[PDB]
């Protein structure tokens, strides 16, 4: 009874940062041999848990959140950290017991002339609570006038376009991120 | 990957056309065709990309316009859609695909194009 | 757009010559050149990646060289094969340009 | 908070002007930057604007095709890539920027750099 | 939108009201509207926002009421510091549009 791990990484697409997938995991027999011991993994860190340990312990759900971010954008995904996507896309919590697994994408993720499929989300009223998400696409409000749904000055669109190149820097190069959280 | 075509049309300056491309089985989403464009004599020219798996269709701004670029992923070909045509079209248009990076590594053979 | 200018369009060389064509971008591409060759009736053939890497078939004769703005494509000792054309296209960036045509006769 | 301009950036006609505007303590990422334009003596001309977040710029009609605006996030500045220089273009240009502090603009152009004297 | 300032040139003295009348063509979208006080060498500093709303340090003496086309700045003690060129704008979907300058004249 192998876990669906298989459905996860080696998935066609992965959403949005903005609106990133989560996945549950229970009642299965978890391998994470297959994982750890693969070359394809740019980032492999894992907090609370040793990699080697991983297949020696149960856990009663293990979560599973895909999205794709930027190159730069990977140090955000930790738990304490601060940037766009740590204040308004994806929040760990600072007690984070799980690991983080991030793989380069450039040949899926990057199309010519830009990927506009894959949006984040720039301005937020307050930060986002941890493992919580919205997506909601309202104008965002960024001064006293009401919008009244006229984007222009201070009316920003919340959402914004990676706009992917497959002639990127590595930096900002595609970079499939996958967050297993167990509790 | 092999990439077959329609055939040589003849047409008149305001027919529209419909020309064919067929894909030899993709496997990755980044599967990308391009259009290129060789009137006879004049060298190379980049029409325009599309990706049948989400298909999504980029143009160059000389050929924005002017052409449609469509791909029915079920029978697993893509169409240049040409409208009302011009003299200016009587070239070679080759259906081209390759790597991510939109190198054209694979060529299929020439639809003669030709309008009176 | 980017703007790719080339070698002159005619280039004449004895057989065993060794042939050089280059051509330019308007603004900055890092490396992201490709050179292909077109035969007189058939399809072009891809040679060249991002210049210097080669292609799965085409003899180590061509070599692809230079980088920025000025790219190079060289051929050693000629034969009757290479009668074709090249053109250099600029992958990095949207519209995918192409130069123009570097004819090559005996 | 404060924003400084470039330098005077006297060229000869059909140049190329790269005007820059550098912001300190804003939290850069939801202001927007407006380019504006005064010839001596004259009254105000206004060029276009950039939300600096979207990245996401508008311009005048007049200037549409002439110049472009970018952002450069990392340093927290603004961009004016201003084409080639008719003779009308011998203007003080200026950026104006809100209170963006906290995540939350303050309305109206409050802050103002110091103009860059640009000769055609 | 085309906008103007009325009053043209004010040949006044700092003892009594300067009023800045600025009419547009259209209307305007909510509080968008803003004025500008530019002094002969210095950079425009903003003062006045949608309709009466000052800005931070502006002092107490510049004030304005103006809804819809109508709008209007009102200085009560005017003073040999407040002698400038006083610009409008609009923030509305078109784009913005200043207004030519009233320059405030003394005696």
């Amino acid at each position: 009874n192998l876990c669906p791990f298989g459905e996860v990484f080696n998935a066609t697409r992965f959403a949005s940062v903005y609106a990133w997938n989560r996945k549950r995991i229970s009642n299965c027999v978890a391998d994470y041999s297959v994982l750890y011991n693969s070359a394809s993994f740019s980032t492999f860190k894992c907090y609370g848990v040793s990699p080697t340990k991983l297949n020696d312990l149960c856990f009663t759900n293990v979560y599973a959140d895909s999205f794709v971010i930027r190159g730069d954008e990977v140090r955000q995904i930790a738990p304490g950290q601060t940037g766009n996507i740590a204040d308004y896309n994806y929040k760990l919590p600072d007690d984070f017991t799980g690991c983080v697994i991030a793989w380069n994408s450039n040949n899926l993720d990057s199309k010519v002339g830009g990927n506009y499929n894959y949006l984040y989300r720039l301005f937020r009223k307050s930060n986002l609570k941890p493992f919580e998400r919205d997506i909601s696409t309202e104008i965002y409000q960024a001064g006293s006038t009401p919008c009244n749904g006229v984007k222009g000055f201070n009316c920003y669109f919340p959402l914004q376009s990676y706009g992917f190149q497959p002639t990127y820097g590595v930096g900002y190069q595609p970079y499939r991120v996958v967050v297993l959280s167990f509790e | 990957v092999q990439l077959v075509q329609s055939g040589a049309e003849v047409k008149k300056p305001g027919e529209s056309l419909k020309i064919s491309c067929q894909f030899s089985e993709y496997k990755l989403i980044s599967f990308w065709i391009a259009w290129v464009r060789q009137r006879p004599g004049k060298g190379l020219e980049w029409m325009g990309i599309i990706y049948p798996d989400d298909s999504d269709t980029k143009y160059s701004p000389s050929s924005q316009g002017q052409v449609t670029i469509s791909a029915d992923k079920s029978i697993r070909t893509a169409y240049l859609q040409w409208s009302s045509l011009m003299a200016s079209d009587t070239a070679m248009y080759y259906c081209t695909s390759g790597s991510y990076y939109g190198t054209l590594d694979f060529w299929g053979q020439g639809t003669l194009v030709t309008v009176s | 757009d980017i703007e790719i200018t080339q070698s002159p369009s005619s280039l004449s060389a004895s057989v065993g010559d060794r042939v050089t064509i280059s051509c330019r971008a308007s603004q900055d591409i890092r490396t992201y050149v490709a050179w292909y060759q077109q035969r007189p009736g058939k399809v072009p053939r891809l040679l060249i990646y991002a210049a210097s890497t080669l292609q799965s078939g085409v003899p180590s004769r061509f070599s692809g060289r230079g980088s920025g703005t000025d790219f190079t494509l060289t051929i050693s000792s000629l034969q009757p094969e290479d009668v074709a054309t090249y053109y250099c296209q600029q992958y990095n960036s949207a519209p995918l340009t192409f130069g123009g045509g570097a004819k090559v006769e005996i």
